[PDB]
């Protein structure tokens, strides 16, 4: 417990921290009091304060202090809208649904606003992928010309066939 | 292989549908000299 | 690569495809060119989620596929799938897809043509008009069914034709914009 | 298989069913096939 139990204990309770809404950046010698871990190793102090503490993702040195990145962490639908815009046209991809959700609490307020612009996809685990709804070319059709779409097989066919069927009916 | 095909150059799965769109291209020629009578 | 090219792959992509087969190929709209591992890093499809979605790209041959053999920096051989958009073959096979709808729609008017009249409503069996006089006996002076000898009915026939040609009429209209399309990327 | 195929289902799904169905065919007209079960009639007793 001594060298993950401290750190993790670190970790847990300043995600809680901030979730009480003390957005106000904190030390790690606050932290380890709050955790009664003063007697952690005077190495391994420094050891969180130098790496732990500034190469996890959410966590930012500010003014010597750490904050929970409130700008990085997507908590408002201009915020999910502006992100999922700009993966788009940065071809990043989508963004799982459980990321949005963990970090804005009840997402679906932000995300029945939005309707229609945000594009879920279905993974095998249920989980829903959150993709841009880019509008610059658009068509749609009934489910039936898409079952037709679908009966109309196209992969049984060589590329001699593929020709002849444009110069059989005369295209 | 088993009881399907396969065709190898590199590979692919060969389907019936596949063999039968081969075949049904085959004329009654070829058919006479694979030793197949076409009627 | 005309816009023109890039309107009509996207237009028959998010007409008749779903949104994973147009983000994917979006990808290949916006490179030419793309690794099936970033496709799948970028996307966060799963292996057989993407490579399903692939397939059917394989399968109507809208995209084409090169391997590339490598060997990694640790030494470990390195077989990279790169995937880019054949706008030739995806003209060419919606040309025939659509024309062969136009095939079938012909084919659903040619049936809406054929599709016999007269039935047995004990057995739901139905009967061509040819075959209805020959089903017809002198002696009730009416059309029966042989397995049922009971009567054949001819009115319900109207019901099946009218509404599939509704589809059949309302599946020319909707699809104008692609051929305008089409007639546009011809070159 | 007439229903996969007209719900769409998955192409790994159809294919497995139509390689089950290539076995019932083959087996129908051959129950020596190599490399394959016996297909007993639950009871033991290989199928003529
Ligand atoms: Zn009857």
């Amino acid at each position: 417990g001594y060298k993950f139990g401290v750190l993790a204990k670190i970790v847990n309770y300043m995600k809680t921290r901030h979730q009480r809404g003390d957005t106000h950046p904190l030390t790690l010698d606050e932290i380890l009091d709050e955790t009664q871990h003063l007697d952690i190793g005077l190495k391994q102090k420094q050891w969180l304060m130098t790496e732990a503490l500034v190469n996890n993702p959410k966590i930012e040195v500010i003014d010597g202090k750490y904050a929970f990145k409130p700008k990085y962490n997507v908590r408002d639908k201009k915020a999910l809208l502006r992100l999922l815009d700009q993966h788009d046209q940065r071809g990043l991809g989508g963004i799982l649904l459980e990321d949005i959700e963990e970090a804005l609490p009840n997402s679906q307020k932000a995300v029945k606003a939005l309707g229609d612009q945000i594009l879920f996809v279905n993974r095998p685990d249920k989980k829903k992928i959150l993709f841009f709804n880019d509008k610059s070319c658009q068509f749609s059709v009934d489910e039936e010309f898409q079952k037709l779409w679908r009966s109309v097989t196209v992969d049984s066919m060589d590329e001699e066939k593929i020709e002849e069927y444009l110069k059989r009916q005369g295209i | 292989s088993g009881l399907e095909l396969y065709a190898e150059w590199k590979k692919i799965l060969l389907s019936p549908e596949r063999v039968h769109e081969i075949f049904k291209r085959i004329s009654d020629e070829e058919c006479f000299v694979l030793g197949m009578e076409p009627r | 690569v005309p816009a023109a090219l890039k309107r009509l792959a996207k237009y028959v992509i998010r007409g008749f495809y779903g949104i994973e087969h147009a983000l994917a190929l979006d990808i290949l709209i916006r490179n030419s060119c793309v690794k099936e591992e970033d496709m799948l890093e970028l996307l966060k499809f799963d292996r057989k989620q993407l490579r399903s979605v692939l397939n059917n790209l394989k399968g109507d041959k809208f995209i084409k596929c090169r391997m590339r053999v490598e060997t990694a920096a640790d030494g470990k051989t390195t077989r990279h799938n790169y995937y880019f958009i054949n706008y030739r073959t995806l003209v060419n096979v919606v040309k025939y897809k659509l024309d062969h709808m136009r095939r079938r729609i012909e084919t659903d008017e040619r049936d809406s043509t054929n599709r016999a009249s007269f039935k047995c409503p004990v057995c739901s069996s139905t009967f061509t008009d040819l075959e209805a006089n020959q089903l017809f006996d002198p002696m009730t002076g009416t059309f029966r069914c042989t397995f049922c000898h009971t009567e054949v009915e001819e009115d319900e026939s109207a019901m099946p034709k009218k509404d599939a040609r509704t589809l059949l009429a309302r599946f020319n209209e909707q699809i104008e914009p692609i051929y305008a399309l089409l007639r546009e990327t011809e070159d | 298989l007439r229903r996969n195929e007209q719900n769409g289902a998955a192409a790994h799904v159809i294919a497995e069913d139509v390689k089950l169905l290539q076995f019932h065919v083959a087996t129908m007209v051959d129950n020596e096939l190599p490399g394959l079960p016996r297909a007993m009639q639950k009871s033991g007793r290989p199928l003529k």
